[PDB]
């Protein structure tokens, strides 16, 4: 139903123009709105448009910064985000209203980041199974992915072949302003010395791909 | 303006879930409940706390009146474990609550604990970190205490926890101690004490550079 | 309620016409020299005529009110260095209190000419930084008009910000200091901007503060 | 014409504050009290010391008679830490008392101390201003001394201290040592010694 | 009937929010506009908004930079002047429309200067009557006032005593961004060598006062 | 959008003034006329070219149709010698003309011409402007040219002209040449040529 | 009519999805195509899809690498770009065909870059004026997309922007110079506003004579 | 598949211009022409040679037959100085030509030449760029050489040339010499020599 983009990373004080296209339910037959969620937080309503022309509403927390409109020929909802601050970092979602009370449908969600940090790809620092990170028949091996300010880093093992025993953690924003992520896999200790494990780290906005050997 | 509770709800697969949303002030109107999984947009569960949304299993039922409402799910499947949210229309604004996390109940499982010393690359780069990994444990009540030369550390570590994962059947936790190269090298023994419900006593794992 | 302007910097023996537009309904002016308490200067009765003056301003200050403009005026003549103060407009209640106060207009009497500030960043370097906290800042100096608004990252950085009120040097000019405490881990990842604004001299200086330690 | 006391009153949040306005002249009437927050025009607290301003919480009440009055704040909140003034009506003139200040009482703690060497552009201009920062300390009794090549400096420094903040309720201090470019160049070691109640032995920070 | 301010000196690329309070009229019953006049230019319409609200219009010359709005509770018209160009320097005026075609009421005006130059008081360089800049019975003496970034400058001869034969020129800007002004007076040539002329140059927004002696320095 | 003619109108007080506004664009909308004095907001004269603005003397009248209009003042007073503007409308856009000034007509008169070499302070400061002063001339058609070692200059000078002084009604002009200190010292002879209706041949004044 | 996006930097051998929405003409009434223009080159047709069902066409240069499809419910044209090479760097444009002979309507152009270089913002090194010309050298930024302006757009005349060139490092170097009166030096200073979009790098340099 | 000629056209506004598209392959069909401005998507000019595209003024006319076609603009306007491309439909493929730009003709003018020494930041970073700027020259025939301590430098520099501007039809050129910090330090005198049709002898500017 709702597909969206137009987010990305901007410096504080700057702006981003977010939008969402509708396909299925007629755009022009429903009221539409924007909801945001900061990483690690619950939902916050930002703004929205009543069914009909104009009649635009905003949350107090976004007044003076956020402006909305809808294009009924393009079947697209827009959010103009100006003079942004770090507290505006969130995934924004487009949603279709039900009457005046409920959000019946939701888009996929677009990441909007406001930060002084520049785009930076990750460095990868393997967490070896060694002889000390292994106990009996069970070994723990993994990689620490760090110092990459953009969050959408995808990590898989052995080029997608190893999913079994693989656990990854949500990225965590550090005090430096950069993010870090843990990716570990539990494997038989019997595989050590025979199977090399490869951590395949893919950071989309920085065009960074890192392949590390963990043994 | 409304708050939700229990902060965390823990139910065995097949058990009934009760979730509440309560008055802080009076906002008399029916609120709706939504659920969310990480990496996904929230989904509507009910069309207000007296109804059910299209596509939602008929286990989920909203109920209540005035300013105080609940969501009752007659029985949960492993796929109905999500964070539940409340939406209240106030004057003209749409206001969201904090949400209640609902997790799968299972028995208590102590973590397997592993300590990973810093990589040579981190040290060449001028930094260091030590990672304490807790695998396959349940519930998320583990407390991971970093020590250096038996001195308790504080304010210099991060924590991240996975969702309860079905193949693991529990949680994993990653606790990272951040040291400059200099702090790592000045000290000799690194250790971490893990307190958990499944342990007869906190377990300490350790290593010397 | 009370909107005031008409101050500024004047040479000794000179004059300024100070005024305040007001909503509602006697009226008065009260002045506060920097570091001092509140000195009543003058006032006017409701209706037509009947003015009062403090002895300290007789022969120099004249008060009147324009009832078509709903604007209070104070003609400040033959001014002395001692007349430097923030002059506040206020509205009286009955014969006992001043219920409404304006923001206060700064009036400065001095032989010094207008001069804008120079800004000299105080780097956190690497040696004055302690553990997880770094203190970085800027010294604003050589600006005769005392007022100087300083903010960080265009208002985005408000936490841990300490502004030190201006102090006169032996030169007759003022210096001001503004510092901020930030995570030490952000040094070299993020940079900070000190935004120095001095309206009276049309001077706007944006300096970047970096951990300018070893080359 | 009436004078107040104590010049400084130091009270914890939750404590009762009493402020005085002493007789100096035989001027008999109910006087009013005012509150001034730093950076703001003052506001009326009470419509004479027998009444209250509309909208003020009934925590603030003036009392007294004749020429001798007090203001009592039944329980202090962060919003009450301000400079208070008294006003009378004498003949036809409006008169304002010097006033007193109410400060927040809190746990004694040493400042973090930081030293900031002069910038190259500041050196380029021809002035060397060395800055010593005391951050987040309490009470405002810090004594800061500058030393150059272990000689004690005097007569060449300026000081500015902030008001108490709204959350920690501590003070910051900026001590500036002003040297000409030439004096900065003559000497090599710059240091500053801080004596505050929270610190035990004087804290000295330095640079070259 | 229309009083406005919020003007002043702003940096290039910066902004101002100008405003005007209405009096004698119901604010909401009239449509309004902003008009500007750059030094040396005629009137330029900048923007406008209908009575009630909405239906705003902008001159092409300010689109993307200027926004017009009105506050019907404050009975005040506003102009949000963003991303200002050097070319936007002008006196801005508010005006009240007659129907939809004519402007009947004009405000007092406010000056907006957009400039990178810092505030600078004037330097004064006397123009001597000499023996070479004197002809017959008429001597032309004066002073050149220059490099003062703010235009507001008042010049008075013999401290207000010489009010005739005085010719003051409007200031012009220099390519440097600063302003300069010529102030001269014609006096009988018989006064040279006996009367010293004093040029008092007064610049308010710089707190600068310069008193120069003008002599027949031949 | 419409243009005006004449660019300059010169009339004695008491004379009839006619000002035109003409087609540039095919805009069939009636215009209004305004008058503006130096230092003052523009003042309406007519309520469009069909009637008079309240308060304007009944000497003033607008007339015309389509895209071509005039303003007539049956007889001028000293207060009418200002710049007149016309205002049109295009759909939702508002527009003003360039405007025409009505000048007070007076006897033709050549300027007195004076040359003022750079001051010593000015040269020490690094600038060498030179000022050519024209006093008491009429009409404002003076052309002033600067020469250095008799070579004609351009692009290095400015002109400022006063409003006619309603006493004499003569105009004054200041032409300033702006040379650097170095350019002034390299060259030896400075001169300025003045062309005007009241003189028989261009007047040249000069110095070294 | 042809609203298009989805560009970005892709590593060699990687892939990218481009898309374009119709905005006026009925999408389903016309055939659609993609055309690409490499920097310094002319217009290369890449692919297209016919009116009706399928019947797609590809340029020889992209056979086996590109797939074209259209969503007639979304009124959106899609192009899946796989196994990309450095040679596929280009601005891709969508266009609406007329019959079998012309492309009547064109989109804005979406830039796709294929390179082993990572995202990297510029360093800015002011070129002091010592009429005078002042400016800034913007360099060592791998992504081509870079906007440079003066005084936040308050200064628009006299501005000369020199398209970026590559250094031996594979990184770009761009130059921006503005001509001003020499008399403004020491009175006015100028700000060079350098904005590199994908690296989130914004550098404001103060340029003074020296 | 067809090629175009002239490779470059240079015309004054108001002049007639034609661009040919010639046989390379025996493909007989009616082709269409497109116009591309710098920074913009191309636009169709003609619905094939026979018809004009909607919105295109009747100054533009395509004609020809078989394998050989001409684009004719009866009179050029500044808006038409762009790159023109032809397109055919070959078998099933859509094929474009290489294209030719039509430049606005003007007279010959030498560039202003400026040299910009590297900044301190540039040198601290380890690279010493040196920039030579050529401003407002025409035609785009400037040739730029670098000289360091009288040695001729080439192959260690890059050039970038702007599009001719719409207001004056001139070109600007930026020649950047990239030296390492060390190379800059080894040598003392940096100069750049400019050759162009508008100058009588090469222009050399320098800094050391």
């Amino acid at each position: 139903q709702l597909l969206e983009s137009g987010g990305g990373l901007v410096q504080p004080g700057g702006s981003l123009r977010l939008s969402c296209a509708a396909s299925g339910f007629t755009f022009t037959s429903y009221a539409m709105s924007w909801v945001r969620q900061a990483p690690g937080k619950g939902l916050e309503w930002v703004s929205g448009i009543s069914y009909g022309s104009g009649d635009t509403y905003y949350a107090d927390s976004v007044k003076g910064r956020f402006t909305i409109s809808r294009d009924n020929s393009k079947n697209t909802l827009y959010l103009q985000m100006n003079s942004l601050r770090a507290e505006d970092t969130a995934v924004y979602y487009c949603a279709r209203s039900r009457g005046s009370q409920t959000f019946d449908y939701w888009g996929q969600g677009t990441l909007v980041t406001v930060s002084s940090a520049s785009t930076k790809g990750p460095s990868v620092f393997p967490l070896a199974p060694s002889s000390k990170s292994t106990s009996g028949g069970t070994a723990a091996l993994g990689c620490l992915v760090k110092d990459y300010f953009p969050e959408p880093v995808t990590v898989s093992w052995n080029s997608g072949a190893l999913t079994s025993g693989v656990h990854t953690f949500p990225a965590v924003l550090q005090s430096s302003g950069l993010y870090s992520l843990s990716s570990v896999v539990t494997v038989p200790s019997s595989s050590l010395g025979t199977q090399t494990y490869i951590c395949n780290v893919n950071h989309k906005p920085s065009n960074t791909k890192v392949d590390k050997k963990v043994e | 303006v409304l708050t939700q509770s229990p902060a965390t709800l823990s139910l065995s697969p097949g058990e009934r879930a009760t979730l509440s949303c309560r008055a802080s002030q009076s906002v008399s109107r029916s609120l709706a409940w939504y659920q969310q999984k990480p990496g996904q947009a929230p989904r509507l569960l009910i069309y207000g706390s007296s109804n059910r949304a299209t596509g939602i299993p008929a286990r989920f039922s909203g109920s209540g009146s005035g300013t105080d409402f609940t969501l009752t799910i007659s029985s949960l499947e492993p796929e109905d474990f999500a964070v539940y949210y409340c939406q209240q229309r106030i004057h003209t604004s749409w206001t969201f609550g904090q949400g209640t996390k609902v997790e799968i109940k299972r028995t208590v499982a102590a973590p397997s604990v592993f300590i990973f010393p810093p990589s040579d690359e981190q040290l060449k780069s001028g930094t260091a970190s030590v990672v304490c990994l807790l695998n396959n444990f349940y519930p998320r009540e583990a407390k991971v205490q970093w020590k250096v030369d038996n001195a308790l550390q504080s304010g210099n570590s991060q924590e991240s926890v996975t969702e309860q994962d079905s193949k693991d059947s529990t949680y994993s936790l990653s606790s990272t101690l951040t040291l400059s190269k200099a702090d790592y090298e000045k000290h000799k023994v690194y250790a971490c004490e893990v307190t958990h419900q499944g342990l007869s006593s906190p377990v300490t794992k350790s290593f010397n550079r």
